[PDB]
Formats: structure tokens, C-alpha cells, sequence
């Protein structure tokens, strides 16, 4: 069960390195308003 | 009787003429009062977020 929640996590830490800009957070836009 | 029908129709119709022109002095502070007042929508909105 280890080696499939392990090559798992690293395609899903994968994915996130690859959007970059969340860090599973979100750095890059917040606060905006507009009307 | 002619010269005094004539004063008091002219009485008359510069009378109603400032009726008229009373109206639409409202215009403007109508447009002025949405576009003042419609950002407490944005502003309780930005008070959720």
C-alpha cells in the first residue's frame, strides 16, 4: 500500500509544482476588488 | 375688458410655464443619488469577502 500512496503524492506534488503560483496556497492574486 | 383678459390669461400661462420647469430639477439629483449610493452593494460585499 506504501509505493501506491507514494508515486501518488509525488504526481500530486508534481501537479502543484507545475501550477507553481498556489504553493497549494495562493501567493500570487489576492485582495483584488473591483466595481 | 379686452386689456385685462389679456393680463390675466398672461398670468395664467407664465404661472404654469414655472410648474413646468420645477420638474425637472430633479433629474440630475436622482442620477446623483444611484451613483453615490449603489457602492454600499460593493462595499457589503467586500465586507463578506
Amino acid at each position: 500500500n506504501e509505493l501506491r500512496g507514494l508515486w501518488d503524492r509525488i504526481e500530486n506534488r508534481i501537479y502543484n509544482l507545475r501550477h507553481n503560483l498556489t504553493l497549494d496556497g495562493k501567493e500570487i492574486n489576492m485582495d483584488l476588488y473591483d466595481s | 375688458q379686452f386689456g385685462s383678459t389679456l393680463l390675466s390669461l398672461l398670468e395664467r400661462k407664465d404661472s404654469l410655464s414655472f410648474d413646468a420647469y420645477q420638474m425637472i430639477q430633479s433629474g440630475d439629483l436622482y442620477r446623483f443619488s444611484i451613483d453615490l449610493q449603489q457602492q454600499d452593494i460593493d462595499i457589503n460585499k467586500a465586507s463578506l469577502e
